[PDB]
């Protein structure tokens, strides 16, 4: 009833680029030092 | 199975090794790069290099000598 459970080229040797960028390199290097 | 490409790791942190192809490639690249750099300073029409030191002194050298060029470079 209702009731239920529901309920390559590695060697580079960069030539001139370091010379070109040395200005910024030293700019950062002074503050880092 | 090589030391590098094995399931267990046998090296310190930072230690590595290059097998046949890699070792030969590294050696050939380094040698050819050194030879290409030192050349063009060879013979009567060879030109000189500029050795710009990156140290505190920042020494400047102009040379055509192969040994002088080769000794003043940081090669790994
Ligand atoms: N006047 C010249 N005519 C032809 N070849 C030359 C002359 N002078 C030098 N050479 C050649 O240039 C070669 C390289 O010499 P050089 O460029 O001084 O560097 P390195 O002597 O250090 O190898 C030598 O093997 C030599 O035979």
């Amino acid at each position: 009833s209702s009731s239920e459970d529901e309920d390559a080229g590695e060697g580079i040797s960069v030539n001139t680029g370091p010379k070109g960028v040395i200005n910024d390199w030293r700019r950062f290097k002074q503050l880092e030092t | 199975a090589s030391l590098s490409l094995a399931p267990v790791n046998i090296f310190k942190a930072g230690a590595d090794e290059e097998r046949a192809e890699t070792a030969r490639l590294t050696s050939f690249i380094g040698a050819i790069a050194i030879g290409d750099l030192v050349k063009s300073t060879l013979g009567p029409k060879g030109m000189d290099k500029i050795l710009l030191s990156s140290g505190r002194d920042a020494s400047l050298m102009v040379t055509n000598d192969g040994a002088t060029i080769l000794k003043n470079i940081g090669v790994d």
